[PDB]
């Protein structure tokens, strides 16, 4: 019934953690395509002239693996937005280096942070890697319910976090995903893949994400409670917002390593299942409204056609 | 020697201890596999031939820092979120796993240890900041006071509660385990590296993402240099009574600078980027820099 | 990408052929006598992941001869697959280079080249124009493989193609672009009218200088049938070392070699012709420093309008 | 369903 | 396949 | 076409202000003890029909000096007017190269490259990628005239010329494709927003290895007014040689100059500002090997689209 | 004129 992914920045041998996490239960893999860490230059000598593979063979695993268990991401050094004209220039170099080879392989999606209000730069390189060859792969925008400049724990002395409401400024990630669809000019190839956190926003903080073309929702393992048991369980709220989630058919993702190290790892999966299967069943009208949802339809014109 | 048949391409730290035996750490950030190894070598000239080493491990991921414990422990900062601690046999003839915790919810880029050598701080790109207990192989405590990748951390040398941490968020945190509120904020170009005076006790130096190093002190403006065309990856200060201060780059330079910033030795050995520099204690002119073109360098500096 | 590689390296009869082509020359280039001294210089231009590599070494230890090799590939993707094959399997025998061949400052002449660039209709890939900016880094005595191809036409009813064409009519161009560009489809149900006729030749090394890869064909199909013109199938043949050939042309198509399926010209307009007409049809290829194309007309029985002029609807990106 | 026609 | 791409 | 050469000409300032950037030059390259022995290599670098290499000749008289002139120019039709001119009145000083001034193989090395190859956005008409091209046969104490270019930005508001860009949809396009270009326009009903601030630079000679004429620049634009966001204008100013200008920058426009209007980059959709608002604009100067275009955004008060993604609606060919 | 074509 649940459809759902794991998020990894470390994948030492890629047909070994495949088979770890398929094993788990999981349905697909959300990866870096080349090393996280291996920043690379194309414009300054001699590192621009750095030899051997740049990256880990297509050969790992078969066409139909890529095309569906697979999910790329992009590199966290890559910010088309930096300050720094050299980053910037090296950014927007990597970051077509990277959707290309995503393209490459055939990739389903493809993951890329929006985590600042400026990312102008970022949308020009992915509106041009759009109108340029194979139109089927999806982009998946990782953006926070709550930015991480908002959630940081009260522990810098000369520095205290706002205890005041600021309606327009904790719905700020919104503005985010919604400036960077503008620029990219409403492509339908680009989704939103909403990450949790631990503490809820305010509900209009989270109605604020209806209607929007929601295709994964993050979970970190950071944000499951335990039980009596010891066993991943959730808040009756964040409950709440994983129902509202079922019904837009979002992918899950897994992100984070095992807190619950003494209770094994497909657990947290476990529990997606648990509320999956215990959630209440459609009625007359929503079983016969099943396939309908969001289908435009023209209206019916019986007089003027014979129906 | 009872060690792996190759070492991987790119070298990411290297650190001399009293004695003047080198530990290396390395990772393969391209090809198959994507793993790493630590090794040992008791003659630094023969690095980093694997056939010459005293000592070689591998690693299950790679290492993105490292750092000695003591004389025969060895701190690795892991992509697998993991904080590792490994130890020197009796023989000093086998590295071995104490402990691997996987406390991180992303790739642990930086490690240092504390005055004690009992506790150590970790950084990472999960954006959390953690305090380990070395023993009891537990985290003490967990900061998440920045809003963006943990870029470095710097344990004071003198002081056990104090470190310093940079980021991505473009704030400097000096960090007083003894205050309720622990961090404090000391006041353009995002922080990159970051280096204790080893004299001064409330001085130190940082490095930014546009080539620049700077001089600061605690109380108090600050002298600054354009040392670097790139990101300034490195600084070490050397073991002398008056210290040289080792800058290291993306631009795949070494610059060796006075008291006052000012270039008194500058090398263009490295083919790629240079990742770590160590200062001998026996031989305080030489300083070794390790580089992702696989070369182990021994400069002479002009002290 | 990744899968169009894969479905190429599915053909067993195509790379089997190039690996006799490239035996049968290193014997003709090295007598017996020199086999242990004589080191040939083979450069696989448009190396993709490594078959015709692959192809070459097989080649030279059955011919029980010394080779060195690079492998030039400007697709970084592909060239990604070539560094970690050079590294784990071929070792410093292979020199993986990632450039065009046409900007490449090769640091050594070759012996021989060899390239498998060819297109439904041949050149349509851009063969020529790629092998002419290569050539100067092949020795004066050089071979290259192939060392010529041929494309063919041949008149096609087929009402089921024409709505087919018809039908991609796409929003914001010309209503009628679709019918001014070739298609790559497996042929089924049509008539062929007459006989496949050779349209235009290329031959590497080029020894015509200023090449000049722009062409102008007339051909003449007698038809014994009443039928409806609907536009030209295209095949090709090519020789990619004396006897050792490849070819699409129905009448001496390779067995079992599905690598290529025929090319179709389409025409805007259906010709009516009469049993013992005769369909001229025209063909050029042009060209401009940045991109070729084909234009084509129908002459007789009736004349068409010249189909992509300019290469309005259609062009082959330099 | 629900009154209308088309869509697909 | 046969040295074409696209289609439906 | 002849006709438009024949408009450029009519402009008395620019050419008198070529003279003197010339004759200027000329003045401190030679000094007056060398005055009969030195004999300056002066290049025209897109010669049209003529009026830079009679300003070159002007400039060389007015300054006492000795020059040897090539007159380069790749349109033929203008070199039929240059070779006349030659033959008829220039003679032995001046040769005529009818060529690429990026392929010319030049025989000598130049003292001064004069070229004119600006539009009204300066850079627009590629006079950074021609010049760079031209660069290797200037001597390396060289002088290239002009010096330096910067193009300039204002938010306009104009619901007359959004109206007129709206107006210009045309058959077998996309239908927004007009609000993706730039029109050169003698703006008259409208409202500047905001005090013209510099978009993008170039210098000649460029002494910044492997050039890059790529660009992306964020400007801020301060508003006092109630408004509606249509566009931008956009001008210039070149430095022809130290303090020798040339500007279409309202408030410092060359006095009686009418060589080039103001360029108009419209936006899709009209903004709402408020007064005390700030409009944020992104613009970006793109290229491949083929074609050079522009692209463009305002991210305050509101975002727009990105406009001309990938030069989908407009290019500007190489 | 002023560096521009066509039109009307
Ligand atoms: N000018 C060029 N320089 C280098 N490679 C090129 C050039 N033009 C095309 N290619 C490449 O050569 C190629 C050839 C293919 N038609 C065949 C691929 C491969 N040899 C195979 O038979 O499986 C593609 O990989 C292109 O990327
Ligand atoms: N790469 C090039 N090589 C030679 N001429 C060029 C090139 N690009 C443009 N031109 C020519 O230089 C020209 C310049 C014009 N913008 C100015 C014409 C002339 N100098 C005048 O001021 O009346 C046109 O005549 C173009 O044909």
């Amino acid at each position: 019934r649940v459809s759902s992914g794991r998020d990894l920045n470390c994948v030492p041998e890629i047909a070994d953690t495949l088979g770890a996490v398929a094993k788990q239960g999981f349905d697909f893999l959300c990866m870096p395509v080349f090393h996280p860490r291996f920043k690379r230059e194309f414009i300054q000598e001699p590192a621009k002239n750095r030899p051997g593979p740049q990256t880990r063979s297509d050969l790992l695993l078969s066409g139909r693996d890529w095309n569906t268990l697979i999910v790329g991401k992009l590199s966290p050094w890559i910010r088309p937005d930096s300050k720094v004209e050299k980053i910037r220039r090296n950014s927007e170099a990597a970051m077509l280096q990277e959707l290309n080879f995503g393209a490459y392989l055939g990739l389903p999606a493809f993951l890329l942070p929006l985590n600042q209000e400026d990312n102008t730069n970022l949308a020009r390189v992915l509106t041009n890697h759009i109108h340029t060859g194979h139109h089927s792969s999806m982009f998946w925008m990782r953006v926070p319910l709550v930015a991480p400049e908002d959630l940081r724990d009260d522990i810098i002395e000369n520095a205290p976090t706002t205890h005041t409401e600021e309606y327009s400024g904790e719905e700020k990630t919104w503005m985010w995903w919604h400036n960077f669809r503008t620029l990219c000019d409403y492509s339908k190839r680009i989704a939103v893949a909403l990450e949790i956190g631990a503490d809820l926003p305010s509900n209009h903080v989270i109605d604020r994400w209806l209607g929007e073309p929601i295709k994964a929702a993050i979970l970190p393992t950071s944000i499951f409670l335990t039980n009596k048991k010891g066993f991943p369980v959730l808040s009756k709220m964040h409950q709440r917002l994983i129902f509202r989630l079922l019904k837009l058919e979002v992918q899950f993702i897994i992100t984070g390593t095992n807190h619950h190290s003494e209770k094994e790892f497909c657990s947290y999966l476990q529990y997606l299942e648990y509320l999956s299967q215990n959630r209440p069943p459609p009625n007359a009208y929503e079983l016969f409204a099943k396939g309908y949802e969001d289908y435009l339809q023209s209206p019916l014109q019986p007089l003027m056609d014979n129906l | 020697p009872n060690a792996p048949a190759c070492m991987e391409r790119q070298l990411e730290a290297a650190r001399y201890r009293s004695d003047g035996a080198l530990l290396l750490g390395a990772s393969s950030l391209s090809g198959r596999c994507w793993a790493g190894s630590l090794w040992l070598f008791k003659d630094p000239c023969a690095a980093p031939n694997e056939g010459f080493c005293s000592a070689g491990v591998q690693t299950e991921a790679g290492v993105a820092d490292l750092t000695w414990v003591g004389e025969r422990g060895i701190l690795v900062a892991s992509d697998s979120g993991a904080v590792e601690l490994w130890e020197l046999d009796e023989n000093e003839t086998l590295i071995v796993s104490k402990f691997c915790k996987y406390e991180h919810d992303d790739i642990v880029s930086t490690v240092s240890v504390l005055s004690s050598g009992t506790q150590a701080v970790s950084g990472s790109k999960d954006i959390c900041i953690k305090v380990w207990d070395l023993a009891q192989q537990v985290v003490l405590s967990s900061y998440r006071a920045h809003a963006a990748q943990v870029t470095c951390v710097a344990a004071s040398p003198h002081k056990d509660s104090v470190f310093l941490s940079c980021s991505e968020d473009n704030r400097i945190l000096l960090w007083d385990t003894r205050c309720p509120k622990p961090a404090s904020q000391i006041g353009g170009y995002l922080p990159t590296s970051l280096a204790w005076h080893p004299q001064q006790s409330e001085v130190f130096v940082f490095g930014d993402e546009n080539g620049t190093v700077s001089l600061v002190d605690t109380k108090s403006c600050v002298l600054s240099s354009a040392v670097h065309s790139q990101c300034v990856t490195g600084l070490v200060f050397s073991p002398h009574s008056v210290p040289f201060l080792a800058s290291l780059s993306e631009d795949c330079s070494l610059a060796v600078l006075d008291s006052s910033l000012s270039e008194l030795f500058r090398s263009q050995a490295h083919r790629d980027f240079v990742r770590d520099a160590t200062w001998s204690p026996l031989n305080h002119s030489l300083l070794t820099t390790v580089g992702w073109d696989h070369q182990v360098v021994h400069h002479v500096v002009p002290t | 990408e990744s899968q169009t590689y894969e479905v190429f390296e599915k053909d067993p009869i195509k790379y089997s052929q190039y690996q006799q082509a490239i035996y049968k020359c290193l014997l003709d280039r090295v007598p017996e006598e020199e086999k242990d001294t004589n080191v040939q210089v083979l450069m696989v231009l448009g190396a993709g992941r490594g078959p015709l590599v692959n192809a070459s070494l097989r080649a030279a230890k059955q011919a029980d001869r010394r080779i060195k090799l690079y492998a030039v590939e400007k697709n970084p993707n592909a060239v990604v697959t070539l560094e970690n094959w050079q590294f784990e399997e071929w070792g410093s025998q292979v020199t993986v280079v990632s450039s065009d061949m046409r900007e490449w400052v090769a640091p050594e002449k070759a012996d021989i080249i060899v390239s498998e660039l060819l297109g439904s209709f041949a050149d349509n890939e851009l063969s020529p124009e790629c092998l002419d900016g290569a050539q100067h880094f092949l020795k004066d005595d050089g071979v290259s493989i192939p060392g010529e191809y041929t494309s063919f036409l041949a008149p096609i009813s087929s009402s089921k193609l024409y709505n087919e064409v018809r039908a991609c009519r796409e929003k914001d161009r010309d209503p009628e672009a679709q019918f001014e560009m070739p298609y790559v489809v497996r042929l089924h149900n049509f008539h062929q009218l007459s006989a496949p006729q050779p349209c235009f030749t290329f031959s590497h090394p080029n020894r015509d200088p200023m090449i000049d890869n722009n062409r102008y064909c007339t051909l003449e199909f007698p038809v014994e049938v009443n039928t409806v013109l609907h536009g030209f199938a295209g095949y090709f043949e090519t020789v990619l070392y004396q006897d050792i050939t490849l070819s699409i042309r129905p009448e001496t198509h390779s067995p079992g070699m599905f690598s290529w399926f025929p090319i179709l010209f389409p025409i805007k307009q259906p010709i009516t012709v009469r049993e013992g007409q005769t369909i001229c049809v025209r063909f050029w290829r042009c060209s401009n420093s940045k991109k070729v194309w084909y234009e084509w007309a129908v002459t007789a029985p009736v004349c068409s309008a010249i189909h992509n002029p300019t290469g309005r609807s259609y062009t082959i990106g330099l | 369903s629900g009154r209308g026609k088309g869509g697909k």
